[PDB]
């Protein structure tokens, strides 16, 4: 086409998209990652997470306000991913690489499991 | 504002 | 912080939630402009127009699924411009600029009344 | 991948 584009304007959407969690604004769902719930917008969840584009696809789970993940998670590791989500910056640390990238490949990220892996792999 |  | 950043990160979630408008998957709201009907979700509409984010803050039209703009709007103007919204290229052309401009200045698009602005200065 |  003839358009002219906005370069900022993708990371003004996010920045807004992230203001309106911080304020609780149209949050429709919570995720359960064991003792913690995180409240969030099932469309951000989806655009970033293969496993949440899966969920809130299904005819059944997409009219749910709770989403149970496996026990296994670690609630630190997805809170660092859902700031990725909205943020697309991780805070990735000897500390925490290993919980981030096991909940990453969980939730299906690929680009975060790639950096995760090349991090990884320099240590050793 | 850019050519795309 | 000590925080990575993947550069594509906005970019990439702005095209999903394109994908998402086109499957009409999780939208959550119908905008009338007189005969048209466009839909779209609360959020994106929220994130990019200082008009959407008063009205999806107020506690009585926030639960609202349509939303009737002013009878003036042009349904063509709005299009244009609720496809920037979610892929940050504006279609701006000499037969549409005054539309597109009256439109986002009505939706509070600030960057948008910007470049018609430019353009129309330009043509003078 | 950036230092932002
Ligand atoms: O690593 C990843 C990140 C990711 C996100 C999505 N999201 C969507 N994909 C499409 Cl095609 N349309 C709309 C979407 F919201 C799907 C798979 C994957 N895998
Ligand atoms: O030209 C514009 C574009 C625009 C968008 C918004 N959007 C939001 N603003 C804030 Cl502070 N937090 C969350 C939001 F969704 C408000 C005003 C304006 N004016
Ligand atoms: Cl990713
Ligand atoms: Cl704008």
């Amino acid at each position: 086409d003839s358009c002219i584009q906005f370069t900022r304007h993708a990371s003004d959407v996010l920045l807004n998209l992230n203001r309106l969690r911080s304020r609780d604004i149209l949050t429709d769902v919570v995720i359960v990652v064991s003792r913690e719930q995180f409240r969030a917008h099932k469309t951000v969840l989806m655009a970033c997470s293969g496993l949440f584009y899966s969920i809130f696809t299904d005819q059944l789970k997409c009219n749910l306000s709770v989403i149970n993940l496996d026990p296994e998670i670690n609630p630190e590791g997805f809170c660092i991913l859902l700031d990725f989500m909205y943020t697309s910056r991780l805070n990735l640390r000897e500390g925490n690489i290993m919980a981030v990238m096991a909940t990453a490949m969980y939730l299906q990220m690929e680009h975060v499991v790639d950096t995760c892996r090349k991090f990884i792999k320099a240590s050793e | 504002w850019v050519i795309p």
